């Protein structure tokens, strides 16, 4: 339900 | 073609945010985990996360 933690630029 | 897996929420007024269902045209992406991808509809740009679409 949640989509992946959006990761760090 | 790609196709955005999850609805990629943006925050800020540099990346598009897009829902699952609606394809974005792939522009750059070859290491970076951010891709910058191209939308049809209006044709606008908008980096989008390489997590939230796949090849399809």
């Amino acid at each position: 339900a949640f989509a992946p933690p959006l990761p760090r630029r | 073609t790609f196709v955005a897996l999850y609805d990629y929420e943006s925050r800020t007024e540099t990346d598009l945010s897009f829902k699952k269902g609606e394809r974005l045209q792939i522009v750059n992406n070859t290491e970076g985990d951010w891709w910058l991808a191209h939308s049809l509809t209006t044709g606008q740009t908008g980096y989008i996360p390489s997590n939230y679409v796949a090849p399809s």
